[PDB]
């Protein structure tokens, strides 16, 4: 019998590539749209007394 | 003549392992929509 001889090593992953960026996250409008209205009318009454 | 260490040079025995330990991280509160987008997304409100 023999010895056996060394075993090849594992290697370290060569590790994940970052862009590094600026990113603005949009999600969907869910808000209604809001603005400035003038209601003009007259409140009627007539009365039978 | 008697000499320092530093004048051998070193050669090394040990297997080196460099654990690192994983940092602390904070999280912050986070939500798609607030309970006040989500009842503002109604188009007319009974109460008001």
């Amino acid at each position: 019998v023999q010895f056996e001889q060394p075993r090849r090593c594992p290697t370290r992953p060569e590790g994940q590539n970052y862009t590094e960026g600026i990113a603005v996250v949009f999600k969907e409008n869910i808000a209604p749209y809001k603005f400035k209205a003038t209601m003009y009318y007259k409140d009627v009454t007539v009365s039978q007394v | 003549h008697q000499l320092s260490r530093a004048d051998v040079t070193t050669v090394s025995t040990f297997i080196d392992l460099n654990i690192t330990m994983l940092e602390d991280h904070e999280f912050v509160p986070l939500e798609v929509y607030t309970r006040h987008e989500i009842k503002d997304s109604g188009l007319l409100d009974y109460t008001e």
